[PDB]
RNA sequence: CUGUGCG
């Protein structure tokens, strides 16, 4: 199973997020982490697309 | 009569009082034992007898002292000499609670009649002999036995309780289920349970507790949430951010926004820093002759080798002097190049004892004592030839008049202003600290290091004498005859400290500098020294710490480059300014942030976050961790990017509170503040009875005060809201609670397993004729506030013993109990953790002062309708021996500290000592003693209080379950608890819920603290702070344990304990790069110790995995490898070993050959295990020629703070104040002065022994300087000489039979984000079959005189004494002093799991063998 | 019970 429907980055998100690899991830903390680089950070494995 | 005629002949087989005293013939037989255990006990210590046994005053009267009516006291023998009597008073009490009963009532009541003696005549010298058995002198001690065994056999056959009293003290010994004493009533024990009992059923039904909670929300809902008086609410972090910056960021407040201003240590350290990085940062061959003469001064110092001290110091002073003008001459310009530059201050010169002193008063002082005293030098050398004829090193300077012409000469040379010592406590040229260059803050750093290591060289000062007439501390002292501390600092400017005063109290120091003898001063400060212990040596620890941190914000490239140098200058700041007060306001921004992170949170957590600055160095620190906070929290959208990095930030910063110490800044406030928590619930409660009876008759007054407090205790309704925050508990709350735990309701159940059950004559409510369960109050250090602590009597302390025997049983036999359950911490561990995965709301809750509301009333209360069933009687076990002992602890008696009295005696407003004054003499006398019905002393009934707490809080889970249908798991603590909610189908929903559990809980005596907080986001119970999808580290925390708690007593003791420390905190993923840090903090604390460096103690350059799947053998086998870079000779050594691993394991024929090889020692047991494994003499001697000097050779390090070591481990595992910075010093002056044993019996210094090495440069003596030499450089010193590749093949043979074969091959190395964090489980292969009664049976078999003698003389299973490596691996552990290795096998791993950073598991090394 | 040890 995933998380608890929560960012996984900032946890102040339970509204249309998208799973990562294991988690779930915030539309803008997504794109935050996507911009800068093609890892996570969160859980260290290639972002979605 | 049958017996009583054998007496006649019995006593006839046994100097003065025998042949005088050789049914009357009961206290006839019992007077002649008296007198017989008495005149022994006075034979030993020269009494006289007393033939007529007449008084005290009479003996005074005789011989012609006036006697000045003393009370009538019956002195057992007396020894008057002259003008000086020792009265001697003996008892015999075998019991050990009777002994120190009659001990302490002895010594009272002698003191008593000694203080009217020294009012009028002498000064008795008190002694009293508490002989535990009946052992004499007269007989072989077999027959004494024989006639009390007599007696009471003539006794038995024949007031209210004579009879069994006294035979009671003549049998040999006397825990629970031990009801018959008297079991009678005084007249007040119905009063007791008229108002203890009177409410209690118990035996309610289910359905009516489930209607009445019902009820009581619906009431609840309506009258006392829709009202808004509920104790949470929801965060609004807007509004807790306004909050933080108006109680933490003081903007009314005018003092300046920079921390050097506001604190003066801050602005000495800038001073030194900038002042020595801008100007500077046979030349050392002068300086070097000057610090060994001082050194040897030093030593004659402390010898005693003159008759007065001032005589003393008036002889170095010259010997000093001798040699200062013996050193101006013979060089071109020596005083003006090197002394300037080195040691030597304006007009001043150092001298022996830390002290500095003016060179014109210096010669002042010399003209008198020659002049004065003519041919003293003579006579003041000869009797330190004849003395110590090895630090005879001084001729020429011990000689005649020391050239008084030259010496005025110098001193009218370097005439320079003297130093100020500003007593008295602007422009803010500081250069903004945010906007220095990084090397600029790491001399900061290394500037606090030298200066507090200074600060702790000037605790270890000696109490000298001034020599000079005091012309304080009014405004500004001209220093002549000052002591100072010199810390060097760069190649010409050495900093100097001065101070006025020795000790361990606070001074004022003054710091100046000498660049090249312009003595220009850098400041004057007021400090504590024994708290600037953790920056000693710490300079990069603390640095990397910050580094560490400021990488974890790495996310936002531009919030860590603001939050780096803050978190700087918050660190330096903190450390700059060691208070009590800054702890607490860290500990509460860490209760802050934790009520951010989660959503619900209590109404009053921002009133305890405030702490009252008093100084302008609390509120820089205040404002810069308030700045730090709202930095990482405010912002309106883009500010919680990467949260758990910023909760871990955080929560790090808030730990930060653990680098400044906990010793107590002054010992007689922190009483005084501990009487103060101890005393005001119980004032304000209203039953403060003050010396009851100290025996167990309550007065009238007494006992009505006692009843009113009891019921006021249980006065406490279930409708009303005014009165939720005074002690008690709701009687019908209560009552369901314990109904609904009979009837198998909640989810601990009363069907326990293992029933718990397992001079006082006669016994009542109140006490035992044996005391009154008297404690005495004291404080125990913590971090943030000072905890309470109760010290027992021996007879209470059993009595405690019992009850937290019984309840921790039964906690045993309980679930969700987790204080002293291992297992069920790491079960409440695991939900917690899952909670958090899964988003449910856990509650972590704090209870506020649990201990000094809780009372032994509610105890007795909750256990008089327990069921607590037998798992095979079902009998109902009775609990009247319990219920007895928890009416004692109700009627206890804490004694309040006699400092604590005078103090108030000789006093601002305090409601404590308003009560104290008030009782004064308006009432009664002074206040010596407190008895209550509230306030359950703290770690007295915690396992009784864990049992209450438990089945209260079972019973608040099943009324949320009821009420609120949700699903709730409790695990509490006996302090705090944590409640994992699983809700069915934010959190503003479950406000009325949390809202009503704290109003139960506070309708119990469980009175939720405002620093609980209730959350779907961050979970905590015991300090372990668990997040969505990880756990927070707390580096801060485990780095400060590491820099903190160094209790150095010996260097090895010193090193294991600190590596134990980086273990743990590497566990918790602290770093690689931090624990090497410390490590070389250990290593330099050591070798400043003048110990010197040697091939074991802390363990520099390691990766993850020399600590997970590595012990500390392995540790320092990987040190030694370190030592041997290019292993040809360590790899010969590894394979020497793998050989006769072999040979003892799969050729399997090696045992009991091996332990007569290894007793040899260590050049002769590496010897046999070469010829047994390779047999090559030229190798043997290639091997043994790298040797170590050894000091802990011939034994330990004799050392006095303020046989192998295997067997003092099973000796503290078979049965069952100071501060760390005087500890260090205490090390620091142990392994300076005569502790190196020499076998001889003769204790030597280190320098002695370190001084008998050569300059062997031969490339064995050159691969590790100063800790690996070759053979033939220790030919001088050849005892303190054993060869490292002995202790290395030991070290590899030990890790074989521990962690496996891996051991032997060699370390090849491998071909990350910085936080890729996860958990890595040891990997180690145990060859040893995985406890106790298996070593013991191993020294039995193979050592018989060690296992008889200095082993097994108070053991009681002498009736159970093979392992494959238990004989040759216990030899190697019981030879080598610092192996340690069956510690590390009778024990567990303690970790586990190693949560460590996937960048440094790619960079640890490979060896798979 | 006694230390001169940051280079
Ligand atoms: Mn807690
Ligand atoms: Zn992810
Ligand atoms: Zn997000
Ligand atoms: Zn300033
Ligand atoms: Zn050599």
């Amino acid at each position: 199973l995933y998380g608890r429907y929560n960012c996984k980055c900032c946890w102040f998100a339970d509204t249309n997020l998208i799973t990562c690899n294991d988690h779930y991830l915030c539309l803008r903390c997504h794109q935050t982490m996507l911009r800068n680089s093609e890892l996570c950070h969160i859980c260290w494995k290639p972002l979605p697309t | 009569d049958e017996y009583v005629q054998e007496l006649k002949g019995l006593i006839r087989k046994h100097r003065c009082e025998f042949g005088h005293q050789k049914s009357p013939l009961l206290t006839e037989g019992f007077k002649l034992l008296s007198s017989l255990v008495e005149l022994e006990s006075c034979e030993a210590h020269a009494c006289q007898a007393n033939t007529d046994q007449r008084f005290v005053d009479v003996i005074l009267s005789d011989n012609g002292i006036l006697c000045p009516t003393l009370p009538k006291v019956i002195p057992d023998g007396f020894k008057l000499t002259g003008k000086t009597l020792i009265l001697l008073e003996t008892f015999v009490r075998v019991n050990p609670d009777e002994f120190e009963k009659k001990w302490k009532a002895d010594m009272s009541k002698l003191l008593n009649l000694k203080h009217d003696l020294q009012k009028s005549g002498v000064t008795l010298v008190p002694i009293v002999d508490g002989r535990s058995n009946y052992n004499n002198r007269f007989v072989a001690d077999w027959v004494i036995e024989r006639i009390r065994w007599l007696l009471i056999e003539i006794l038995k056959a024949s007031e209210d309780q004579e009879y069994q009293r006294l035979i009671h003290s003549l049998s040999n010994v006397k825990l629970e289920n031990l009801e018959h004493l008297k079991r009678n009533s005084l007249d007040y024990d119905e009063r007791l349970n008229e108002s203890l009992f009177i409410g209690l059923k118990g035996d309610i039904r289910e359905s009516t507790v489930r209607e009445e909670l019902i009820k009581l929300k619906l009431w609840f809902k309506d009258e006392v949430f829709s009202k808004g008086l509920g104790k949470f609410k929801l965060t609004d972090r807007r509004e807790l951010l306004e909050s933080l910056s108006s109680l933490g960021a003081h903007l009314d407040s005018d003092v300046s926004s920079c921390p050097f201003c506001n604190n003066k240590l801050m602005e000495i350290v800038y001073n030194v820093t900038f002042s020595c990085v801008e100007r500077t940062d046979t030349h050392s061959n002068i300086e070097k002759h000057y610090l060994s003469v001082l050194s040897l001064c030093n030593k004659i110092k402390g010898l005693k080798v003159f008759n007065t001290r001032r005589n003393t110091l008036l002889f170095l002073d010259l010997i000093m002097v001798n040699l200062m003008v013996d050193i101006s001459d013979s060089c071109q310009d020596a005083i003006e190049s090197l002394r300037k530059s080195g040691l030597i201050v304006g007009q001043m010169v150092m001298l022996v004892n830390d002290r500095v002193l003016d060179i014109l008063e210096a010669v002042k002082l010399i003209r008198k004592k020659i002049g004065t005293n003519p041919n003293w030098v003579k006579n003041c050398s000869k009797i330190l030839e004849r003395s110590h004829p090895e630090i005879w090193h001084h001729l020429s300077t011990l000689i005649k008049q020391p050239d008084f012409n030259s010496l005025i000469s110098i001193a009218q040379h370097l005439v320079s202003d003297r130093p100020i010592m500003r007593y008295s406590v602007k422009i803010c040229r500081h250069k903004l600290f945010q906007e220095m260059s990084s090397f600029e803050q790491m001399r900061l750093f290394k500037t606090l290091s030298s200066i507090s290591l200074s600060l702790i060289n000037s605790m270890k000062t000696s109490f000298s004498s001034r020599l000079l007439v005091n012309e304080k501390y009014f405004g500004n002292v001209r220093l002549r005859e000052c002591y100072a501390q010199r810390f060097y600092l760069a190649e010409s400017l050495v900093g100097f400290l001065f101070y006025q005063k020795t000790g361990e109290r606070s001074r004022c120091y003054s710091v100046y500098l000498s660049d090249n003898g312009v003595m220009s001063e850098q400041g004057s400060f007021y400090c504590d020294p024994k708290r600037f212990f953790l920056p000693v040596f710490s300079d990069e620890v603390l640095a990397g710490m910050c580094e560490e941190m400021t990488s974890w914000l790495d996310f936002d490239t531009g919030l860590m480059n603001d939050t780096g140098p803050i978190l700087r200058l918050l660190v330096l700041a903190i450390l700059c300014s060691p208070s009590k007060r800054n702890q607490t306001f860290l500990q509460g921004l860490r209760y802050f942030l934790m009520a951010f992170a989660n959503q619900i949170h209590h109404i009053d957590l921002t009133s305890k976050l405030v702490v009252e600055c008093k100084s302008s160095s609390e509120v820089v620190v205040q404002r810069l961790a308030v700045g730090l906070f709202i930095r990482l929290l405010s912002g309106e959208s883009d500010a919680s990017l990467f949260f758990s990095r910023r909760f871990k930030y955080l929560l790090n910063v808030s730990y930060l509170c653990h680098l400044i110490t906990k010793e107590t800044p002054d010992r007689l406030t922190d009483q005084i503040k501990c009487f103060e928590k101890f005393i005001e619930p119980k004032v304000k409660f209203g039953c403060a009875v003050v010396n009851p009876s100290l025996n167990g008759k309550l007065t009238v007054d007494q006992e009505d005060i006692m009843i009113n407090g009891l019921k006021k205790f249980f006065s406490k309704s279930l409708r009303d809201t005014e009165d939720v925050q005074t002690p008690g508990v709701c009687k019908e709350l209560l009552n369901y609670c314990v109904s609904l735990f009979n009837r198998g309701k909640l989810k601990v159940s009363g069907e326990l397993k293992n029933n718990p059950f397992r001079s006082p004559t006669e016994f009542t409510s109140i006490s035992s004729n044996s005391g009154n369960l008297k404690f005495g109050l004291s404080y125990k250090e913590q971090v943030g506030s000072n905890r309470e602590l109760y010290v027992g009597d021996l007879n209470t302390k059993l009595m405690t013993r019992l009850v937290e025997d019984f309840s921790e049983a039964v906690g045993n036999s309980m679930k969700y109990t987790c204080l002293n359950s291992e297992k069920e911490f790491e079960r409440a561990i695991c939900d917690m953790k899952m909670a958090v995965n899964n988003g449910d709301l856990s509650c972590s809750y704090d209870h506020s002062k649990w201990g000094p509301t809780m009372s032994p009333a509610l105890f007795l209360a909750l256990l008089q309708m327990l069921e607590l069933r037998t798992p095979v009687d079902r009998s109902k076990i009775d609990l009247d021996s319990v219920k007895s002992i928890l009416k004692w602890h109700l009627h206890k008696v804490v004694e309040v500290p006699i400092n604590v009295a005078e103090a108030y005696c000789i006093g601002s407003t305090s409601l404590s000592e308003e009560f104290f004054h008030q009782t004064m003499q308006l009432n009664g006398q002074i206040p010596s003693h407190i008895m209550s019905v509230l306030d359950m002393g703290q770690g007295i009934l915690h396992n009784t209080s864990d049992l209450y707490g438990l089945i209260t809080e079972q019973f608040l889970c099943y009324a949320l379950d009821l009420l609120y249908d949700v699903i709730p798991v409790s695990y509490t603590s006996s302090d705090d608890q944590i409640t994992l909610i699983k809700t069915p189908s934010d959190a503003a929903e479950w406000l009325e819920m949390i809202c009503f559990h704290e109003f139960l809980s506070s309708k119990l005596n469980k009175f939720v603290s405002p620093k609980s907080v209730i959350g779907t986001f961050v979970a905590e119970f015991k300090s372990r702070f668990f997040v969505m999808g990880e756990e927070t580290p707390l580096l801060t925390k485990f780095v400060a344990a590491a820099l903190h708690n160094v209790k150095c007593k010996t260097p090895t003791q010193l090193s294991e304990t600190i590596d134990t420390i980086c273990d743990q905190c590497i566990a918790n993923g602290v770093s690689t790069k931090i624990v090497t840090r410390i490590s070389k903090r250990v290593n330099q604390l050591i070798r400043y110790s003048g110990y010197g460096e040697t091939p074991f103690g802390a363990i520099e350059d390691q990766d993850v995995k020399d600590w997970v799947d590595g012990s500390r053998g392995y540790r320092l086998q990987r040190k030694i490898e370190a030592i041997f870079h290019d292993d040809k000779e360590t790899s010969f050594i590894r394979n020497c070993a793998r050989k006769v691993f072999n040979d003892i394991k799969r050729g399997r024929i090696f045992e009991e050959n091996l332990i007569n090889l290894i007793g040899r020692g260590g050049d002769e047991a590496l010897t046999g295990f070469l010829q047994y494994a390779g047999c090559s003499e030229q190798e043997v001697n290639r091997v043994l020629n790298y040797r170590w000097v050894n000091l802990s050779s011939f034994g330990d390090l004799r050392l006095v703070l303020r046989v192998p070591t295997l067997i003092k481990t099973l000796q503290s595992k078979l049965s069952r104040q100071s501060s760390v910075a005087s500890g260090f010093i205490g090390f620091c002056k142990s392994m300076g002065s005569k502790c190196v044993r020499d076998g001889k019996g003769g204790f030597l210094y280190i320098k002695e022994v370190y001084s008998g090495v050569s300059a062997c440069t031969c490339e064995i003596c050159a691969l590790k300087p100063k800790i690996i030499y070759c053979n033939n450089s220790l030919n001088k010193v050849s005892q303190f000489s054993k060869p490292i590749l002995w202790d290395y093949f030991s070290l590899v043979l030990t890790n074989a039979c521990e962690l496996g074969e891996w051991v032997f091959s060699t370390v090849k190395e491998p071909q990350n984000n910085q936080n890729f964090f996860w958990a890595v489980k040891p990997k180690v292969v145990r060859q040893i079959e995985d406890g106790m009664n298996h070593v013991l049976q191993s020294i039995r078999r193979n050592y018989p005189v060690l296992f008889d003698e200095h082993l097994t003389p108070f053991m009681n299973d002498l009736q159970v004494s093979r392992l494959k490596f238990l004989d040759v691996c216990i030899a190697l552990d019981m030879m080598n002093e610092n192996l340690g290795i069956i510690s590390h096998l009778l024990k567990t791993r303690d970790n586990s799991v190693y949560i460590v950073k996937q960048s440094d598991c790619a960079l640890a090394h490979i060896r798979q063998s």
